[PDB]
């Protein structure tokens, strides 16, 4: 056909090399149908702004979430009532991490801290000691008892749970880092600080297996696929996806124009959110990069304009709602609109753009 | 203080602060040269491009080294590898221009050939038409044209190119061939072009444009129905309306006219008047 | 025109420096393989040539600065001040305000 | 052929630069096929 044309006049050495080639595939390759989403119910009840947010990653029944009023609160999932209330720290909660082994809510803070809460009890257990900074970070590993904690401080520290010893440290970045994820198979510890690095750890050995700096700024969020052994890494208008074990590029997503990328979460059927800064939550495909729907979220009644940007989000066990926690400090449920079929929400029609020379 | 291992040290040691700093970088490289140390610089600017390969300014250093120091192989694989990385058309135009200097013709045809593809657009097109017209035969330059057009007309499919863009390449063609004394060519160029797409109104326009410069009522009524659409979105439309029903066919003015009434707050109610007035008249010329 | 970026100055300063280097002039390569390393055979003029063109151009440049230091201190027409600094900050002031409305 | 159309006219250190820097770790992965098995 037309590449045909190309290659037997102006001759690659390689097929795959020439920008037309790959250009014209993309428009060959058609991606998937997903259906759109809409906003389902809005809770109010933090005192600041709701910074993090976790799921029961076994019954489903509950999602804790930290705050800015320095406190931590379990919701119920179905009914959007309030559970309880957790305080032990003194400045705000930077991430929570409930673990599927043991009954244990790792809670991490700003206040240099990191606690670890017993769920049959309501109670602190264990503190942790060691950094110089707020950490504002944790992963939990899946198979080993650790804990994966960062901060300010520019290195990565792996808590034994039961002597809370600082076992590893890992010391290779040059600014604060912004999130560690857990890995089960060798590039363990996956992190990506605020100098355009994301790098994946040997925790062995101490060193790094591979350093990926294609990001030009921060990298604020990322996140593990559940079914694909990849991870998304966000930069502030550049979200990309690599593959693990070898380090690829696997794809790039169109991304742009939109603004400050604070959160990511990837559902099973390969959907991936990104909230922004400037209140826009778009949503894509994740083996494509096609962003199908964009939204916009109305804050509050007498708030701001500054104060609408989704600082936080997760996706539920089933993966069939979003959880999100604005800066206009309340917590807000997205849904998938089950009515609409591939002809009724199409989504936004695929035209990849050669200019900007990303695609 | 003469002493250059010390200032070495400290140019590394400030390097492993802040490697994203350009002026260090070109103070080191600088550094190494005025005290003629011309390896020492070479290992650090291929440690400087290889560690920032995006930026511009130190590429440019390392080819204005190589070429204080004549040392023309050089020049021309470091260009290689540097437009092997799909860099822009800065150090594509760059690379044309040391060929160029250095007359060596038969190269600057096989950069024009991967620089059309490594950024397709008609200006890089012309860019090797305006070079083939300055140092290449007749041929060469009627080749060129050819291949720019048969891929154009090829990869609509694509659709990379707009409409303007393709306008502009087949006035080119034409042009040239017209200074060729090839009319015919051109005529026909023109009737192929219409007929690949029907919609590209400037390629219509480059047609009227050439046969009044070298078929006038079809002229004037595509341009009249273009000034009609312009009075449209401009507003104004009954002159409009005249002049379509002069150059009317006269029933696809009547419903234009009907849609003007339609169409139709002291000029407003004016002109509704006036167009009411003369659809009117226009009906009765022509009870209920 | 306005404010010019880094990839555009980057090759107006090349072209500029090639132009120079026209008018200047005007008026191998060895694999060792034990090692590894390439020796390049340059000539010794046109190292001396780089080198003292790299000199004489530097201290152009900072002659230019220097005279444009005592002109810009000469002129006391913009605001009262009680130290030098405080001279360069009220000029700071004065070429933000004046472009920005 | 869009020519076809048309009527005649009647009248040696290059690999050593930088041998770190590759065009194909900038090209993704999945950028040609999708379903790819990662």
């Amino acid at each position: 056909h037309a590449s045909a044309f190309v290659n037997k006049i102006f001759q690659p050495e390689v097929a795959e090399e020439l920008i037309v080639n790959r250009y014209e595939k993309l428009l060959s390759q058609r991606p998937e149908w997903h259906a759109p989403w809409k906003l389902s119910r809005v809770i109010n009840g933090h005192l600041g702004w709701v910074r993090c947010v976790a799921i029961d990653p076994v019954d489903n029944e509950w999602f804790i979430t930290g705050s800015n009023d320095t406190t931590m609160k379990v919701w119920d999932l179905a009914t959007g009532k309030l559970k309880t209330t957790l305080a032990g720290h003194v400045m705000t909660v930077r991430d929570v991490a409930v673990s599927d082994r043991h009954p244990y809510l790792f809670s991490v803070s700003e206040d240099k801290t990191v606690k670890c809460w017993d769920l049959e009890k309501n109670q602190i257990i264990r503190d942790y000691y060691g950094h110089l900074s707020g950490v504002r970070t944790v992963s939990i590993h899946p198979t080993l008892d650790l804990i994966a904690t960062a901060g300010r401080d520019s290195v990565i520290k792996l808590w034994d749970m039961r002597t809370r010893i600082p076992v590893i440290t890992l010391v290779g970045h040059k600014g604060p880092i912004n999130q560690v994820q857990c890995t089960p198979v060798d590039p363990q510890v996956v992190s990506s600080s605020t100098d355009a690095t994301v790098r994946l750890w040997d925790v062995v050995a101490g060193k790094t297996m591979k350093v990926l700096t294609h990001h030009k700024r921060s990298v604020r969020a990322t996140a593990l696929h559940p079914k694909e052994f990849s991870v998304a890494s966000a930069c502030t208008d550049d979200i990309r996806s690599w593959g693990l074990a070898e380090g690829s590029l696997l794809t790039n997503f169109e991304s742009e124009k939109t603004g400050i990328i604070n959160t990511l979460s990837i559902n099973q059927d390969d959907v991936l959110f990104a909230g922004g800064d400037n209140g826009v939550l778009s949503f894509y495909d994740y083996k494509s990069g096609h962003k199908y729907q964009s939204l916009a979220t109305r804050e509050m009644v007498g708030s701001l304009e500054g104060e609408r940007s989704v600082l936080c989000s997760t996706f539920d066990k089933t993966g069939l709602r979003l959880i999100t926690g604005e800066a206009d400090k309340s917590i807000k449920i997205w849904k998938q609109d089950e009515t609409a079929t591939k002809e009724s929400e199409p989504g936004l029609a695929w035209n990849p753009n050669l200019s900007a020379k990303r695609f | 203080q003469h002493d250059m291992r010390r200032a070495r040290s400290i140019f590394e040691r400030a390097l492993l602060v802040d490697s994203s700093f350009i002026p260090l970088w070109i103070r080191y490289i600088d550094a190494e040269l005025k005290v003629k140390c011309i390896n020492h610089a070479r290992n650090l600017m291929n440690r400087a491009i290889s560690t920032l390969p995006r930026v511009d300014k130190l590429w440019y250093k390392y080819l204005i080294v190589e070429e204080s120091l004549n040392n023309v192989e050089i020049v021309r694989s470091l260009y290689t590898k540097w437009c092997s990385l799909e860099p822009g058309v800065n150090a594509w135009n760059s690379f044309v221009d040391f060929e160029i200097r250095q007359k060596n013709w038969n190269g600057v045809r096989e950069i024009y050939s991967k620089y059309v593809m490594a950024h397709p657009q008609m200006q890089t097109w012309l860019k090797w038409v305006r070079f083939e017209n300055r140092h290449g035969n007749t041929e060469f330059t009627r080749s060129v044209y050819s291949l720019a057009i048969d891929t154009v007309a090829n990869l609509q499919n694509l659709q990379i190119w707009s409409d303007m863009e393709v306008a502009k390449l087949v006035n080119s063609f034409a042009h040239w061939e017209a200074a060729q004394q090839e009319y015919e060519r051109s005529s026909a160029l023109y009737q192929i072009a219409i007929e690949k797409w029907p919609s590209n109104q400037l390629l219509k326009a480059g047609l009227l444009d050439f046969e009044k410069q070298f078929n006038s009522i079809e002229e004037t009524i595509s341009y009249k129905r273009k000034m009609e659409y312009e009075t449209i979105l401009s507003n104004y439309d009954t002159w409009w309306l005249y002049l379509d029903l002069i150059s009317e066919f006269p029933k696809q003015i009547m419903q234009t006219f009907e849609k003007a009434i339609v169409d139709s707050k002291n000029v407003q109610w004016k002109r509704y008047i006036y167009l009411w007035m003369r659809y009117i008249c226009y009906v009765e010329l022509e009870s209920l | 025109r306005g404010g010019i970026s880094y990839d555009q100055l980057a090759k107006l300063s090349y072209e500029k420096t090639l132009r120079n280097l026209a008018t200047q002039t005007q008026n191998k390569v060895q694999k060792d393989t034990k090692t590894g390393k390439i020796t390049i055979a340059d000539d010794d003029k046109l190292v001396n040539k780089l080198a003292v063109s790299l000199q004489s151009e530097s201290k152009k440049r900072y002659e230019a600065r220097k005279r444009q230091m005592q002109n810009a201190k000469t002129l006391y027409g913009v605001e009262s001040f009680i130290n030098d600094k405080n001279k360069q900050f009220n000029e700071k002031l004065s070429r933000e305000s004046k472009g920005s409305e | 052929m869009f020519s076809n159309r048309l009527p005649p006219p009647k009248h040696i250190l290059t690999d050593q630069i930088a041998k770190n820097v590759k065009l194909d770790d900038f090209i993704p992965k999945r950028q040609s096929n999708f379903e790819l098995s990662v």
